[PDB]
């Protein structure tokens, strides 16, 4: 079964360069044309570049011409996208995709590329505990001032899965903020501990925050 | 070469049928493919070459058209069909996609569960103050959230975020955060979160008093 795994995404300063990689398995890599398709914050898809099965014929979106280079290593089952002279318009989720002639039949999971002058900053994690009586209680944590996206939120290290709501990040002045809520039985809190776990890969940070009564 | 997709948004009750329109500026023969995109997931090929469906895709999905006009019809929409749909052209360079269509599942009206949170002593230490409001498991998506400080309505430093439609119960949740300086937070007593929603004539109010 087809597997596509892109990597190399991250924060790059404008006018900078970045190399994206896409590992492929479960198919004859060299017998298929590969593409890079990016999803912009607007949610719009934009085809970026295509490389032929043998790597002889390369095609690029005009706005990306001369700045990007799509290449492939058939022996290494890896696809590449070397990017340079990056601009704000190049900020997107980058997907590598296997063709079925004109269609993109199989897609990867996606690698985020942030093009900004803003620096990497770890989140500050705040507990959201109710002010000083129902069958359920709602807790949460506020993940404030981070850059770039993404962050991950679990409750009790993955153990608490039901009643969990993780809200999309909102970008306010080069910093993201997100919140996550959990609804647990009233009888179990604070009797049993509820902790929110925050992972920010860009700054290699992880925060565990206990939610204590006010 | 421009691909124009309509409608942009679609609201479908389960059992009901819909169709998406994809329009090409110039004839693209049958070189038009259709995709589906669920939340936190990558696009997936639904129909290739205007009408050829893909192995594993429900028969309810039927692509049609040639030249400049193409359709994607879905018979008896299921809860699982929610998400984003895109047509793509492979006739000429660069390959283009349509603007997309957001397909939403209609369901029973659900009132939100509103919870108010005051600022934590850890944020107050850093000289900041966020008042957080969660509005979970409601339908329809349209909801009006207002913040009142000592009775006066406030929008500066308010930020909202809606989740995408829930896969299991087709409801929505939303988070509203009112951020102010610590010093300003200490100048006021009552902090309220007000939600106007179609499930009640009167808004849902959640209050916190800094003095209590």
């Amino acid at each position: 079964e087809v597997q596509l795994e892109e990597s190399g995404g991250g924060l790059v300063k404008p006018g900078g360069s970045l190399k994206l990689s896409c590992a492929a398995s479960g198919f004859a890599f060299s017998s298929y044309d590969m593409s890079w398709v990016r999803q912009i914050p607007e949610k719009r898809l934009e085809w970026v570049a295509k490389v032929s099965s043998g790597g002889g014929s390369t095609y690029y979106l005009d706005t990306v011409q001369g700045r990007f280079t799509i290449s492939r290593d058939n022996a290494k089952n890896t696809l590449y996208l070397q990017m340079s002279s990056l601009n704000s318009e190049d900020t997107a989720m980058y997907y590598c995709a296997r063709h079925n002639y004109g269609s993109f039949a199989y897609w990867g999971q996606g690698t985020l590329v942030t093009v900004s002058a803003a620096k990497t900053t770890p989140p500050s994690v705040y507990p959201l505990a109710p002010g000083s009586t129902n069958s359920m209680v709602t807790l949460g944590c506020l993940v404030k001032g981070y850059f770039p996206e993404p962050v991950t939120v679990t409750w009790n290290s993955g153990s608490l899965s039901s009643g969990v709501h993780t809200f999309p990040a909102v970008l306010q002045s080069d910093l993201y903020t997100l919140s996550s809520s959990v609804t647990v039985p009233s009888s179990t809190w604070p009797s049993e501990t509820v902790t929110c776990n925050v992972a920010h890969p860009a700054s290699s940070t992880k925060v565990d925050k206990k939610i204590v009564p006010r | 070469l421009v691909m124009t997709q309509t409608p942009a948004t679609l609201s479908v009750t389960p059992g009901d049928s819909v169709s998406l329109s994809c329009r090409a500026s110039q004839s693209i023969s049958n070189h038009l493919h259709w995709y589906q995109q669920k939340s936190h997931e990558s696009p997936r090929l639904l129909i290739k070459y205007a009408s050829q469906s893909i192995s594993g895709i429900p028969s309810r999905f039927s692509g049609s058209g040639s030249g400049t006009d193409f359709t994607l019809s879905i018979n008896s929409v299921e809860t699982e069909d929610f998400g984003m749909y895109f047509c793509q052209q492979s006739n000429s360079w660069p390959h283009t996609f349509g603007g997309g269509t957001k397909l939403e599942i209609k369901r029973a009206d659900a009132a939100p569960t509103v919870s108010i949170f005051p600022p934590s002593s850890e944020q107050l230490t850093s000289g900041g103050a966020s008042v957080v409001c969660f509005l979970n498991n409601f339908y329809p998506k349209d909801i009006n959230v207002k913040w009142k400080i000592d009775g006066s309505e406030r929008q500066n430093g308010v930020l909202n975020s809606w989740t995408d439609q829930d896969s299991k119960d087709s409801t929505y949740s939303m988070s509203s955060t009112l951020t102010l300086t610590k010093d300003e937070y200490e100048r006021h007593n009552s902090y309220t979160c007000e939600a106007t929603h179609k499930t009640s004539t009167s808004p849902i109010v959640k209050s916190f008093n800094r003095n209590e």
